[PDB]
């Protein structure tokens, strides 16, 4: 079988390939993750170079991993289906054995375990995908929200972004988002979502998408129309 | 698992005041067909050890070939070959034991009783015992198969326990030795006439007898004896 | 067909004292209706205070003694010369049966020492590895003779104390060294007159915070 | 050792790109351009033959277009060689679905089986990737008429009308022009036509040149058939739309 | 062997007998049936002597291992299911064990798993396990009530092996009692039957067959 | 230079870089001595600190109940190899009854280090080891190199500054070889040896680490106030 | 290119000595032994605010009587201390017993140098490992990629770790408290931090025979923050 | 216990004048207990007939196994596979598993497209190919099925003749066997048409 | 275990499942239920040797969940029941064979059907009006092919059901203590708690 050390040091102690696998992410389209009070809410960009699409069909940027946790990611598209189907089997596979859904962290815990085996494995190169982990632990209303990165470091956020400009997003949220106070209801914490994307999407037409989770495995992603209205009370607020 | 094909019966041995004597007799059986008449059953190794084997004679030959081979590696890379690393009884046994015992727990035996026989550096006396099963034993005196219903007990009396053995002399103890082996040859119905004697002594060496046969038998009494009972012609 | 396993008779003793522990068997060793040898030793001395019988099946008996002893030796080269305490011992003799559970050493194991308090240790095992610390247990052929009598004379079972009439149990007095001996003795002379497979010798060994010593008896030779 | 002669083909840029795929899609690009174009009635699969010959035998060829099952077809754009050994693959993936289920395979589900063997290339091996795209043209009873294109990265996504292979810059520039939702097969024929007939590189646009499929509910009764067109029925599609 | 266990008010009665025999040999009276798996997890073993300690003193190390990593207590759900995909692994290989795993947790409340060879495994209220079970579950049900108290329920469990112990030959020795509640299990001591026999007849006026 | 990337490389002078290099990394390891009489067999090694809150590095590993080595170098393959001559020492007990000789102990190191130098992939083994022990044809000492090369030898020294006592030895020769039936002049006569070696700092309690094997002595490690005897 | 498992001309392995620099850049860990039990402390050194500080699990229990500390590339540690955590429970099912400190470690470094052309390329983390057995009591061991571990009576690893050690240095003695130790700790850490030291960037740990491995909570080591400070201003 | 004989079952193929026919009962049983009485017996690729009979577990397996092989065929090929050619398919995929074989007695029927040669074929478990000229049988009451052809059986019958011949042979046949009946299905195969028709028959 | 069995009424499906479990000469429970739900309008209930029904039942329950997952879709019960034939097609041919039996009831929201499916453990499959396994049909199947018209309310389905129950209490040997009765319909799966 190929061998090869693909991922190794460097004389300033650095993997090169590791922090290429970064700049894949830094290519993506932008993720966003925000967290409120009773909810988690999901926001990605879609970038309108490509019309002529059919959304119906087209995989869809935030992905069920199970009934009660949500996957969405920045990167290589291709790279993200490896990640989520080992985490679909691994989520019925804990159902299995421990008769108990996994807890988030659990889940981030294996997608990040999965990305760092790939980091010292040989004749494989790194996942160029950065992941956002949301969702609620069973029989828990406590919202949760975790990152991953190619490295196979993880952590949770209160609110988080990834992907292209998202330093911007990021520097949003910084000033915007109170720890001491979240957004109470769906309304806020989807409306705050929705204002961090518009600092870099451009049109606020199909190129937001924004998927909601609540507790007790209550998943819901928005529509167009849906969206536009949130799109349109921002800016007409902002006109002042 | 295997069935014996051609084996050999007896091997009996004893521990004397310098040394050990083993015998075996010369006879390779075929079932009831008494198949092969000069078959050597004590494979010297060295001239500090004889190994006496008892049972089928083509895992014999494949165990003779294995100390052959061993001498052959001792030899290697070892200027004290012929001194003081030269191979022991003790090394050749325990080397024997771990091979019985791995072929018994492969379910695919060497079908053999072997009784080991020398003289060590120090000029102790090593006689032990291994079998198909990888059961092991020393004694004073040891035999395989019949030898060790009919044998022991007449070794027995010479050497019953441990101080008898600087009181037995190599004259008395091979005495010993060739009678128990006319005994079986009365009464041992897959035995021959003649047989082979070893004596490894810590003085005069390794001493082997080829060609030896049962003499002085009692048979005389045997025109007395008619009928089964009532008959008297 | 062929048959792995075999019978090579004897029978074995491990008596805890308070402050010492035994660890007695016979010299003989059989099959069938022959003596193979009437001195072949059976109690081992393990290292670190420890002795070790396994009786039964003499092949795969000094297999496991030998396997033990290399394990008390690769417990040192792992440990930094840590010494092995009894209960640790007795665990991983466990792990030795169980590690053949569907092809079984075929003996009945028994160890023999100190534990960490000082206090004298017998542990005794079934051939697949199931064991148990005990004060008092006899092993192999002649197990079924030796145990009733333990059961009575070291235990004091079914034994009350006079006048009361069933009403107070004798008391659980400790037994000192010599007296210990002396029921090992008994034991073995008793097994040796009804039982064909136990004779022609004794070989006690003690063990104490000083060490190891050996002690050795005749036992009938028919 | 081997070590120095490895080009190591599954390693990522300084950029993060990974190098083996992005010149296997401008290997790609020099491909014959095939296009497909989805309708409300059916789906249509068109396709440029590369600078053919007057002595190539082309009733009995077939360079571009590939059935994968009765229900799902493909365009392909790159090497043919390459496209044949993952043709077979999910020719043997839609079979072993229809075994276990005892239902045809969703178009989907075929799709991304494809594009994950693409990505496994990419990831892991030291092998070269797939020099290919594909076009997948397909139905079921869930989403019905269905358009995908996959590229050697191993990533795929869903299409109205899509372009592969050669000028697909100015193909999809004039698809995204004059394409509407509520169009018909019929219609979607022309335009695939036309569309070919300004992006080619050739003189003229000929029967000889291209390859034509339909996939069409236009079956007796609700089911989907299969139409890979012969070189006289392109001959006559040609003259009806009237570009010859 | 007989060993039960039972649901009731005051969390979980856990008892078994001591003996242990090979044939009708009586190997030991001193069996210890009972292993503590942690400190709120207890297992019965019944069956195979070997095959029983090995498996349960395994089952603790990866109890263990499961709080270290997921630094949260093993559910009894999850533990009796970690001991059943095992002992299926090696079904038909003949391994003889019967066990209850019980424990208590937040999540659960006091549960009782019946986990055996063959590959069962069943939540239940109440379980007898073992060559005297039947002599057992007759005192048992005759007398279960939901609302005992920790000191009636303690005194059932421990008549119902000695009825077994009485009844079963290949039962007997000993009673260990245990008693399992939200901040853990309680050992109630080792019962031996010698004694707990008699006094038990003369104070419950039971057992009047017998002469004494 | 070019010829150095790999072990299966011969350079145009038929030199092997990989295992040259890996002999220079036993001349950074810290000294380590050996000597013999006919009686017994001596280790002394000079232990290495990281810095004064840090231990000293043990040096010496015990193989047997009759055999053991002194290492510098990489301690991890100096691990590697005594874990090698523990098994083969096992080996050779258990299926022999037949403690192993001290001059096929050093064949067999030379050939296990051997297969690293000419197979691709692998690396030579970054450790130099001094053997002794006891058998049944007396004291021995080996001197073991990563290259293969294994060496008996009367006494001998590895590591950094190891010329200086050396040379001491190649001296005493006449001298110590004589000590027989008295271990703690054989040990003076290495702590004396490997005294030339030091420059700088000198041999503390903690610092110091003797071994010792012999006609009635196992092999045994001193360590802490047990050498202070010595200083 | 060239081999992973090559020399340099100067005796060391080059991956090994790489891994060393990218330990460098991680942050700061301190571990100080005393008679009364081993302190461990790390910076936990969160990327924004945003980030919930106390997800970042930079200090991690492998027994009840051993605890771990690290620093480099965070993610590599998780498969040894999964191996570490096998390890000592694997020993207590095979002995009835604790496993030696030493041992525990000597395991783990068992892995370091298994890279080749097996894992590809050296770990990128350092390891403090603490923790109490009844032979040679509390003890603090380094772990390194080489393979090879040194004992400590104090030791800091990371990007301050050499300002610190020299801290250490003068500050350590024989006699010291378990309250000294943990004080110590965080003085140093706010020392060689770059942000302000509190209780939400920076984490305390400690292993006692008595009760074992414990992290300490966000409420208990503030307490010890603002005892610092006040003796500190004290003279 | 016989694998052969568990659930029941027959198929009878038969030649005429420019046709063919194939023909089945309907019964799946556990032994004594009657399970099913719509478990058909004969599938079809293409124009190409296979009737199976044997342990019913096998007959599903084997169905979706052909299914499976011919469609890839057809898409290789470009055509339809013809009765010659999967006759040799059937007979090679049962070789293969010579030392663990399905237990089924397979039958296959159909007309060459090309030729408009009829064509009928049986085989045993393990795939020996038995191309008979007249007919073919299969299943529990084989030897009933045998008694009914030899002396029932003429060449050269005309579609709605053959029809009546293989009808009353295999209903004759069933009735004479405990574990067949429960019904009854005949095809009548010619070159461009093929009819089914179910048979009423005793339903004990 | 013991009885298991199925009815296919015009609107939906109804299976009935006895709650006994028994080991040896005790009945150690009597509140067993002998199924699982492999998805919102799919049910199997399932019978044969100890251990291997269970592990069989949630393998199947898995791997079902696991594609509605993956396809966010739930798969026909006609496509479910092939797809668990296949797994025991399969395993009769492995080292050691899952001895278990089942009854696949289903609601499929395509066609607006009821569908009921009966496979044993050699990989049988049969879709059924009515269905049973092991000595059950030997009672049922007579009184079923009496009563049972394919026009049937679940009221009238469960009353039919009562009657073969009340016919197996009456002349089984075996006291399998009552059964656990569950409908499939276009609602979904819903418990009968008094029977
Ligand atoms: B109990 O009777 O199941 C008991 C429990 C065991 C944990 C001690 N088992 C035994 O006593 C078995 C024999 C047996 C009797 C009745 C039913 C099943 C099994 N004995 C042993 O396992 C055994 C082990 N070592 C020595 C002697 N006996
Ligand atoms: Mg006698
Ligand atoms: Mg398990
Ligand atoms: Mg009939
Ligand atoms: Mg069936």
């Amino acid at each position: 079988g190929y061998d090869r050390a693909l991922s190794i040091f460097s004389p300033d102690g650095h993997i090169f390939q590791v922090e290429y696998a970064l700049e894949a992410v830094k290519r993506g389209t932008c993720a966003v993750g925000v967290k409120g009070k009773n909810c988690v809410v999901l926001g990605c960009e879609r970038r309108s170079t490509l019309k002529l699409q059919d959304t119906r069909i087209t995989p869809s940027k935030v992905s069920k991993i199970d009934s009660h946790v949500v996957l969405s990611f920045s990167g290589l598209n291709a790279d993200s289906r490896i990640l989520i189907e080992k985490a679909r089997v691994e989520a019925q596979s804990h159902r299995l054995t421990l008769e108990d859904p996994v807890t988030v962290e659990y889940l981030t815990r294996y997608v990040a375990g999965v990305q760092q085996r790939y980091t010292q494995s040989g004749g494989v190169r790194p996942f160029g995908v950065s992941t956002l982990i949301a969702g609620f632990d069973p029989r828990d209303d406590e919202p949760k929200l975790y990152q991953t990165e190619p490295s196979g470091i993880y952590s949770s956020w209160s609110a988080q972004t990834i992907g292209r400009n998202s330093k911007t997003v990021r520097e949003f949220l910084e000033k915007n988002y109170d720890r001491k106070e979240p957004p109470a209801t769906v309304e806020e914490c989807v409306k705050l979502t929705v204002r961090s994307l518009l600092e870099v999407v451009q049109t606020g037409a199909k190129n937001i998408e924004i998927t909601v989770v609540k507790p007790d495995s209550d998943i819901v992603a928005l529509s167009s129309e849906e969206i536009n209205q949130y799109v349109t009370q921002i800016e007409q607020e902002k006109q002042e | 698992t295997q069935q014996p094909i051609v084996t050999g019966t007896s091997v009996i041995s004893m521990k004397y005041d310098n040394g050990v004597i083993i015998a075996a007799d010369n006879l390779g059986s075929y079932g009831s067909l008494l198949r092969f008449n000069g078959v050597e059953r004590l494979i010297p190794v060295g001239d500090n050890t004889v190994v006496g084997i008892s049972g089928d004679i083509s895992d014999m030959q494949h165990i003779e070939r294995l100390l052959k081979d061993l001498v052959t590696e001792n030899a290697y890379d070892n200027p004290l070959a012929d001194a003081e690393e030269a191979l022991e009884p003790s090394y050749i046994f325990e080397y024997l034991a771990t091979v019985m015992y791995q072929r018994r727990s492969k379910m695919n035996p060497l079908w053999n009783a072997i009784i080991v026989a020398g003289v060590q550096s120090n000029g102790d006396q090593f006689l032990r015992y291994v079998n198909l099963l990888g059961v092991t034993y020393s004694s004073p005196t040891l035999a395989t198969g019949f030898g060790a219903h009919m044998a022991n007990p007449l070794l027995r009396k010479v050497v019953d326990r441990e101080s008898d053995i600087p009181k037995t002399t190599v004259q008395v103890a091979e005495e010993a030795i060739v009678n128990a082996m006319r005994v079986l040859y009365y009464r041992d119905a897959r035995s021959s006439r003649n047989f082979s004697l070893a004596i490894i002594d810590k003085n005069t060496g390794l001493t082997f007898k080829k060609n030896l046969q049962v003499e002085n038998m009692k048979w005389d009494f045997a025109k007395d004896i008619k009928g089964y009972g009532t008959q008297k012609i | 067909q062929f048959n792995p396993y075999g019978d090579n008779g004897g029978t074995i003793l491990g008596i805890a004292g308070e402050d010492f522990a035994v660890l007695a068997g016979d010299t003989r060793n059989i099959t069938d209706y022959s003596i193979n040898s009437r001195y072949e030793p059976k109690v081992f001395d393990c290292g670190d205070n420890i002795v070790m019988s396994a009786n039964g099946f003499a092949a795969d008996g000094d297999a496991l003694v030998k396997r033990f002893k290399n394990s008390v030796k690769w417990y040192h080269f792992d440990h930094n010369d840590k010494k092995l305490s009894i209960n640790s011992a007795a665990r991983n003799i466990q792990h030795l049966l169980y590690g053949k559970r569907f092809f079984p050493y075929y003996v009945h194991t028994i160890i023999a020492g100190l534990d960490e308090d000082g206090k004298g240790a017998v542990y005794s095992f079934d051939p697949v590895g199931s064991y148990e610390r005990e004060q008092c247990r006899a092993g192999g052929a002649a197990a079924s003779l030796i145990m009733p009598f333990l059961d009575n004379q070291v235990n004091f079972k079914n034994q009350y104390e006079p006048g009361t009439n069933g009403k107070v149990k004798k008391p659980l007095k400790y037994l000192s060294v010599e007296e210990v001996i002396k029921l090992v003795r008994d034991s073995f002379t008793s097994a040796t007159e009804r039982h064909i497979q136990v004779g022609d010798g004794l070989e006690i060994l003690i063990v104490t915070k000083d060490g190891v010593r050996k002690e050795f008896y005749e036992l009938k030779r028919d | 050792g081997s070590r120095r002669y490895d080009s190591r083909t599954t390693i990522f840029s300084p950029e993060g790109r990974l190098y083996q795929v992005e010149y296997a899609l401008e290997s790609i690009s020099h491909a014959g351009t095939a296009i497909g174009i989805m309708a409300s009635d059916g789906i249509v699969l068109a396709a440029e033959r590369k600078v053919t010959s007057t002595l190539l035998e082309q009733d009995t060829s077939t360079e571009k277009l590939y059935k994968l099952n009765d229900k799902i077809a493909v365009a392909v754009a790159g090497l043919t060689a390459d496209a044949e050994i993952l043709i077979n693959t999910a020719r043997i993936h839609a079979q072993n679905y229809l075994k276990t289920y005892n239902e045809d395979i969703p178009v989907e589900i075929l799709v991304r089986r494809l594009s994950d063997i693409k990505q496994g290339y990419t990831q892991h091996g030291g092998l070269r990737p797939f020099g290919v795209s594909f076009i997948y043209a397909g139905y079921d009873d869930r989403y019905g008429y269905q358009l995908y294109t996959s590229n050697p990265s191993g990533n795929y996504t869903g299409w109205k009308a899509i372009s592969v292979g050669a000028n697909t810059s100015a193909a999809q520039t004039l698809l995204q022009m004059d394409y509407k939702d509520d169009m018909k097969v019929d219609d979607a024929i022309e335009l695939a036509l036309k569309t070919l007939s300004k992006t080619t590189d050739s003189s003229a646009l000929t029967y000889d040149r291209l390859e034509f499929a339909t996939i069409r509910k236009g079956a007796n009764d609700g089911e989907v058939y299969q139409k890979i067109f012969k070189p006289q029925e392109i001959k006559d599609i040609l003259v009806k739309t009237g570009i010859t | 062997t007989t060993t039960l266990a039972f649901r009731f008010q005051g969390g979980i009665i856990v008892a078994v007998d001591s003996r242990a025999t090979a044939g009708n040999w009586v190997a030991s009276q001193t069996v210890k049936k009972v292993i503590e798996i942690n400190p709120f997890l207890l297992g019965t073993i019944a069956g195979g002597a070997a095959d029983c300690q090995f498996w349960e003193t395994w089952l603790g190390s990866q109890c263990r291992l499961h709080e270290l990593r997921e630094k949260e207590r093993i559910s009894v759900a999850a533990a009796s299911k970690i001991l059943s995909n095992l002992v299926y692994q090696y079904k038909g290989a003949g391994l003889s064990m019967g066990t209850m795993i019980c424990g208590y947790t937040r999540k659960e409340g006091p549960t009782i798993y019946y986990v055996d060879s063959d590959g069962t495994r069943l939540k239940g209220d109440i379980f007898c396990v073992g060559s005297g079970q039947t002599f057992a579950y007759g005192v048992l049900d005759s007398n279960y009530k939901w609302d005992l108290s920790v000191e009636d329920a303690l005194y059932l469990g421990k008549r119902s092996i000695l009825a077994a112990a009485h009844r079963d030959a290949y039962s007997g020795g000993s009673v260990n009692l245990y008693h399992v509640t939200e901040d853990g299990w309680i050992y109630h001591g080792n019962h031996d039957v010698g004694e707990l026999f008699w006094k038990v007849k003369e104070e419950e006026g039971s057992f009047n067959n017998v002469i004494g | 230079n070019n010829y150095d990337g790999d072990t299966v490389t011969f350079s145009p002078t038929g030199r092997l870089f990989q295992v040259e290099y890996a002999l220079e990394a036993i001349k950074q390891g810290s000294v380590t001595v050996g000597l013999r009489s006919n009686t017994h067999a001596v280790l002394v090694a000079l232990k290495r600190n990281a810095d004064e809150l840090s231990s000293y590095q043990k040096k010496i590993i015990k193989c047997d109940e009759h055999m053991g080595l002194s290492l510098a170098g990489l301690a991890p393959d100096a691990r590697v190899l005594s874990n090698y001559l523990r098994q083969q020492c096992n080996y050779s007990s258990l299926v022999f009854n037949r403690k192993l000789a001290v001059e096929r102990a050093g064949h067999l190191l030379c050939d296990k280090a051997q297969k690293n130098t000419q197979s691709y992939g692998g690396r030579p083994y970054g450790v130099g080891l001094l053997i002794i022990g006891y058998d049944k044809s007396g004291a021995h000492l080996l001197e073991f190199q990563p290259s293969g090369n294994v060496t008996e030898l009367y006494g001998t020294a590895i590591g950094a500054r190891s010329q200086g006592a050396k040379t001491y030895l190649e001296r005493t020769l006449d001298t110590f070889i004589k000590i027989d039936g008295n271990p703690d002049e054989l040990i003076k006569a290495g702590v004396e040896a490997i005294s030339q070696s030091l420059r700088d700092e000198s041999l503390t309690v903690d610092n110091l680490s003797i071994a010792i094997v012999g006609k009635d002595t196992p092999f045994t490690i001193y360590d802490g106030e047990a050498v202070a005897k010595y200083i | 290119d060239r081999g992973v498992s090559t020399f340099s001309p100067e005796g060391r392995l080059f991956q090994v000595e790489y891994s060393l620099e990218a330990i460098k850049l991680g942050s700061t860990a301190i571990g100080i032994a005393t008679k009364e039990g081993v302190v461990l402390g790390v910076e936990k050194r969160a990327t924004s605010p945003l980030l919930e500080s106390d997800s970042i699990e930079k200090i991690v229990e492998i027994d009840r009587h051993i605890g771990c500390a690290m620093s480099g590339l965070t993610a590599d540690a998780r498969s040894m201390i999964e191996h570490a955590r096998t390890a000592a429970v694997t020993h207590n099912l095979y002995y009835d017993e604790d496993i030696n400190v030493e041992s525990l470690t000597q395991s783990v470094c068992d892995l370091a140098l298994r890279f080749g052309e097996l894992m590809s390329r050296p770990f990128g983390v350092a390891l403090l490992i603490a923790g109490h057995d009844a032979d040679d009591g509390y003890q603090l061991f380094h772990a390194e990629p080489s393979g090879t571990f040194y004992r400590y009576n104090a030791k800091a690893i990371g990007s301050g770790s050499e300002g610190a050690q020299a801290e250490l240095l003068n500050e350590w003695h024989s006699s010291l408290t378990l309250k000294e130790a943990e004080l110590l700790v965080l003085k140093i850490l706010k020392q060689v931090m770059e942000e302000k030291l509190d209780e939400n960037n920076a984490q305390l740990s400690c292993i006692t025979k008595q009760d074992g491995f414990k992290i300490y909570d966000n409420e208990k080591t503030a307490e010890l923050i603002k005892e610092l400070k006040e003796k500190e201003a004290a003279e | 216990s016989d694998p052969s004989s568990i659930n029941g079952g027959i198929v009878v193929a038969m030649t005429g004048k420019d046709c063919v026919a194939i023909a089945c009962d309907l019964r799946l049983g556990s032994q004594s207990l009657g399970v099913s009485n719509k478990f058909e017996k004969i599938f079809h690729y293409g124009h190409v007939f296979l009737g199976i009979t044997g342990l019913a577990t096998d007959v599903t397996t084997l169905n979706e196994m052909f299914r499976y092989k011919t469609n890839l065929y057809k898409l290789k090929e470009e055509r339809a596979i013809e009765p010659e050619t999967f006759t040799q398919l059937v007979s090679s995929s049962l070789y293969e598993r010579r030392f663990g074989p399905y237990f089924v007695g397979p039958v296959v029927a159909g007309i060459n497209s090309k030729s408009g040669k009829p064509f009928i074929a049986g085989f045993d478990l393990i795939g020996c190919i038995d191309e008979a000229k007249d007919f073919i049988v299969s299943g529990t009451a084989s030897d009933q099925l045998f008694g009914m052809c030899e002396s029932l059986y003429e060449p050269n019958l005309e579609p709605e003749d053959l029809f009546e011949t293989i009808s009353q042979a295999l209903l004759n046949a069933a009735d004479r066997d405990a574990l067949s009946g429960w019904g009854a299905v005949v095809y009548i195969i010619k070159k461009d048409e093929v009819v089914k028709r179910y048979l009423k028959m005793r339903q004990d | 275990m013991d009885i298991i069995l199925g009815i296919r009424v015009q609107d939906s499906v109804i299976l009935a499942s006895s709650k006994a479990v028994t080991r040896g000469i005790s009945v150690l429970k009597d509140s067993d239920d002998k199924t699982r739900q492999l998805s919102p309008h799919t049910l199997m209930s399932f019978a044969g040797e100890a251990g291997d029904t269970v592990q069989f039942a949630e393998y199947i329950q898995a791997n079902i969940q696991l594609y509605s997952i993956r396809e966010d879709y739930e798969l026909s019960p006609q496509a479910v029941s092939s797809f668990v034939r296949q797994e025991l097609a399969k395993s009769i041919r492995s080292r050691r064979p899952y001895q278990v039996n089942v009854l696949i009831g289903g609601y499929d929201k395509k066609k607006n059907k009821p569908e009921l499916y009966q496979i044993d453990y050699l990989g049988t499959k049969v879709e059924l009006p009515y269905g049973a396994h092991g000595y059950s049909g030997f009672y049922t199947f007579s009184l079923l092919d009496h009563h049972y018209r394919p026009d049937m309310t679940t009221e009238e389905g469960l009353d039919l059901l009562k009657l073969c129950v009340q016919e197996l209490e009456k002349r089984m040997p075996m006291d399998f203590k009552g059964v656990i009765v569950k409908i499939v319909d276009k609602d979904g799966i819903r418990q009968v708690d008094d029977f």
